[PDB]
């Protein structure tokens, strides 16, 4: 009624403490500002609005909050994007993100879905008023989404064009599967209670299974392409890991295994998510490097040839970190009372 | 972080002059800046809210300029009406800190005060308890000396000065340099005086006697 | 129509502690929040801490952290704010306030300001002030009136019914160490050729009931 | 992303080139 959508630059506000020199923290000393100790969130009067996680700029403003702490804070000692390359230094620290509010200036208030099971496209009754994001940990992830919010009643599935298969499939789970990932040449490894794993991977499946018109779905591996995108990328307290999953996506079992042991390796050249480019980072000391993720839904891409058979074959997606933002931003939206 | 610091604490400004109060910052809140002023012995009211949107039922001489981390309020046609003290504050999140604070003066030419001595009166020496009023009068600027000289010699403290809030029609301030002593200590001398400075040569005003 | 009052002021003695009183009115106090700041004299304004009255969540500042107590009953419809271990630097004008009534967010600026609480913290236990005159002995004569050890504040300072009040000022009253106050009381006529017109100054210190009103002549 | 080359190169395993964001992926 007397609001109106619009764009603006929203304000951050971490937690970090200035005690920490862990870049995050270094990071969230300036450019963002305290927490709120006594949020509001108003409940708007009992409307419904209509969002769109798929052109929110929320996202493309915490695409380049997070471009700006990795360029600052992980600075390659080179940087070759098309066009030129920059020649700099690499120092050795540690990478445990802090959860990250994001809140509108003066006038402008966030528009929040509390619908259960919300698909972040049209229809939004339960709507609300707030000042800031919540919790969100700005973690680089592919193919798996890490240490983020899980749904609260049944699985959610979304995405802009679901028949389409160009639009990038988000799996948002309603339960947390714990993951594993260790450095202890550089080769590491991961393990997965795949008891749970595969148990909760038959529910990501029926529940697929039903925007499909009840049709055979099967997982495969990634078709191919640049390494970060076939093998699940991330950034462990300061290295770049790439574990093969497969043995994840082996279709099957849904009394086959129990534990899980993707691989795994260490790259110091990598292909930058910033821009079109890549740039050498530095070699590890023995750390024993170790990150324990919850891993929270999936980046997934249908493939060509839907009315043709009676199954569905989906992969491991991702490369677009904008849809890591979209998954937990996938609520608010920026609105102008002025 | 967040660093709040308002430019000066007193300014002069005629009466129909521009004055601009700035507050500055350590790092942005997002424009949630509040402007409040203080009327000498009043509650204070809001001004400005949201950087620059003006509160209704408010004169349109405050204009909140400024954003992000260089905020100003601007008074244009000053008024005595308009003096108080100005403080700004942020709103976004408690901590909601204001400013250190502002107040405003009036200019005015440069009056010269009129010192009167208030010798110790009759029931003023039967308890042990003599004060003896120095009283500086109509004066401006604030900058005012008040030197004791019980003897010809110096009495550093034991005095007190208690002024009063600038008058709004002459513009000029008024004194009351206290003095208490005891009967001993004020029966062991008998030439007090009341030296005083501001602009002229000097005003010292003496009594002998009881 | 939206009210925040306060109370009357405090005397407290070093660490004995005062509970200050606000109540709302024509609003929903359940819903908006309520702030506490003060003002000590010479001071500027320092907020001390927020309260959400539907559920008493309370937050303070590091500097007030742990003495301040902010608590309330809806039933009441009134908010407090206790600051236990009690200290003389802790004796100003503190105040309750509350921000725009809407529904809406991001309206946390005070809108609403009580009228305000004396805190004076000291062990004077009330003392009336005794009138002495102030006449001297040449452009426009002065005198008045001095009243000396009282406490505490406010004193009030009439010249003759109300009527003598051109050119007139009573003076912001002193702390001297006895820890009694005197203020100063200044009236001027016009040069010294009209110093005829009776004077008798009326003195009214409320906790001490006393008026007693004394002659200024020489 | 560079995707003429993506493409480039997902031709030798007979697929699409697409761009996953700074990032080529074939289909
Ligand atoms: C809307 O918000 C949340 C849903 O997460 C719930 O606590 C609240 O009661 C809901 N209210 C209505 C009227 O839907
Ligand atoms: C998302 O939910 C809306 C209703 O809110 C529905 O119209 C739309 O088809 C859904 N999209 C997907 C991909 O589930
Ligand atoms: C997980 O979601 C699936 C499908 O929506 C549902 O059947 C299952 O009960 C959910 N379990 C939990 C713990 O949410
Ligand atoms: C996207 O979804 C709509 C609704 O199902 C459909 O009509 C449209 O053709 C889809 N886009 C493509 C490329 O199939
Ligand atoms: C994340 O993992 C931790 C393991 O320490 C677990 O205790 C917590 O409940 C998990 N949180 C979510 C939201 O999955
Ligand atoms: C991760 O696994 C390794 C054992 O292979 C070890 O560091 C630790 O027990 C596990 N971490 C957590 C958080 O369970
Ligand atoms: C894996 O999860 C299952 C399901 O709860 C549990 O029974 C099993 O003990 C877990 N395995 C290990 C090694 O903890
Ligand atoms: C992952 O491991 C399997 C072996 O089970 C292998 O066939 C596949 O090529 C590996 N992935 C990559 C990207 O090398
Ligand atoms: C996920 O959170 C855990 C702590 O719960 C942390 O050790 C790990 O580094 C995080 N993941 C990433 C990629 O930083």
């Amino acid at each position: 009624p007397v609001w109106k959508d619009a764009d603006t630059t929203l304000f951050c506000a971490s937690d970090a403490k200035a005690h920490e020199t862990e870049v995050h923290n270094v990071w969230a000393t300036h450019a963002c500002v305290p927490t709120d100790p006594n949020p509001q969130e108003i409940h708007l009067e009992n409307v419904t609005e209509n969002f769109n996680m798929w052109k929110n700029n929320m996202v493309e403003q915490m695409q380049e909050d997070v471009i700006s702490l990795w360029d600052q804070s992980l600075q390659p000692c080179v940087k070759l994007t098309g066009g030129s390359v920059i020649k700099q230094a690499c120092p050795k620290i540690s990478f445990d993100p802090i959860p990250i509010h994001y809140c509108t200036p003066a006038g402008y208030v966030i528009l929040k879905c509390n619908d259960k099971n919300f698909n972040g496209t049209g229809p939004c009754k339960n709507v609300s008023s707030v000042q800031c994001t919540h919790g969100i940990k700005p973690v680089v992830s592919t193919q798996l989404l890490l240490n983020g919010s899980l749904a609260e009643e049944e699985i959610i599935i979304r995405s802009e064009n679901l028949t389409n298969n160009a639009k990038t499939i988000i799996v948002h789970l309603n339960k947390s599967v714990e993951i594993n990932c260790t450095r202890p040449i550089r080769k590491a490894y991961c393990e997965i209670n795949g008891t749970k794993w595969n148990k909760v991977l038959k529910q990501v499946t029926e529940k697929l299974k039903e925007h499909f018109n009840n049709k055979t779905i099967i997982f495969q591996p990634p078709s191919g392409g640049d390494l970060e995108i076939t093998m699940h990328s991330f950034n462990c307290r300061g290295e770049f890991f790439y574990c093969n999953t497969t043995q994840l996506f082996n279709n099957t079992c849904i009394g086959c295994n129990g534990t899980i042991t993707l691989p795994c390796k260490i790259k110091q050249i990598i292909n930058m998510w910033q821009g079109t480019g890549q740039a050498m980072y530095a070699p590890p000391i023995d750390g024993k490097i170790n990150c324990v993720s919850n891993i929270t839904g999936i980046l997934l891409t249908r493939d060509g040839g839907a009315n043709n058979t009676s199954n569905e074959t989906f992969r491991p997606g991702g490369g677009n970190i904008k849809d890591n933002w979209r998954s937990e931003l996938y609520k608010y939206k920026v609105v102008q009372i002025e | 972080a967040i660093q709040m610091t308002q430019s000066p604490s007193s300014l002069s400004a005629s009466v129909g002059d521009k004055v601009t109060i700035t507050c500055r910052a350590s790092q942005g809140f997002g424009n949630y800046l509040a402007w409040y002023q203080q009327k000498p012995g009043k509650v204070p009211k809001l001004l400005i809210y949201a950087a620059t949107t003006l509160q209704s039922e408010v004169p349109s001489r405050f204009s909140g300029s400024g954003s992000g981390t260089d905020f100003t309020l601007t008074i244009s046609s000053l008024q005595p009406e308009d003096v108080a003290t100005y403080y700004c504050q942020k709103y976004n999140s408690a901590p909601f800190t204001f400013g250190q604070g502002t107040r405003l003066e009036i200019k005015r030419a440069v009056a010269a005060p009129s010192v009167f001595i208030f010798p110790p009166s009759e029931d003023q020496v039967k308890s042990g308890t003599v004060s003896v009023v120095c009283l500086l009068n109509n004066f401006y600027p604030r900058e005012a000396s008040v030197k004791w000289k019980v003897d010809g010699v110096l009495k550093t403290g034991n005095s007190q000065e208690s002024v009063t809030e600038q008058d709004s029609k002459d513009n000029t301030y008024s004194l009351s340099s206290t003095l208490t002593l005891s009967n001993t200590d004020y029966q062991s001398h008998n030439v007090y005086a009341c030296e005083v400075t501001h602009q002229g040569l000097s005003s010292p005003v003496t009594k002998s006697f009881n | 129509q939206v009210q925040l009052v306060q109370s009357g002021a405090e005397v407290k003695k070093p660490g004995a502690s005062v509970k200050l009183s606000c109540k709302a009115s024509g609003y929903t106090f359940t819903s908006y929040d309520i702030n506490w700041v003060r003002q000590a004299p010479g001071q500027g304004l320092e907020w001390m801490g927020w309260m959400n009255p539907k559920t008493g969540n309370t937050g303070y500042a590091q500097k007030f952290q742990g003495r301040v107590t902010m608590t309330r009953d809806t039933s009441t419809s009134t908010a407090y704010m206790e600051l236990s271990s009690l200290r003389s630097e802790d004796t100003a004008v503190y105040y309750c306030a509350t921000y725009r009534i809407i529904a809406a967010v991001g309206y946390r600026y005070f809108q609403y300001w009580g009228q305000g609480a004396l805190v004076t913290v000291s062990s004077a236990s009330t003392k009336g002030p005794s009138v002495f005159p102030l006449a001297p002995s040449e452009s426009t004569a002065a005198l008045g009136c001095l009243v000396k050890d009282y406490f505490p504040e406010p004193v009030t300072v009439s010249w003759n019914s109300g009527s003598l009040t051109s050119g007139v000022h009573t003076f912001p009253a002193v702390l001297q160490s006895s820890g009694l106050y005197s203020l100063s009381s200044v009236v001027t006529v016009p040069s010294s050729s009209l110093g005829t017109q009776t004077y008798v100054c009326n003195v009214n210190h409320k906790p001490s009931n006393t008026k007693v009103d004394k002659r200024v002549e020489i | 992303x560079n995707l003429h080359f993506c493409q480039l190169r997902c031709k030798s395993l007979g697929l699409l080139g697409r761009c996953a964001x700074t990032y080529c992926a074939c289909v």
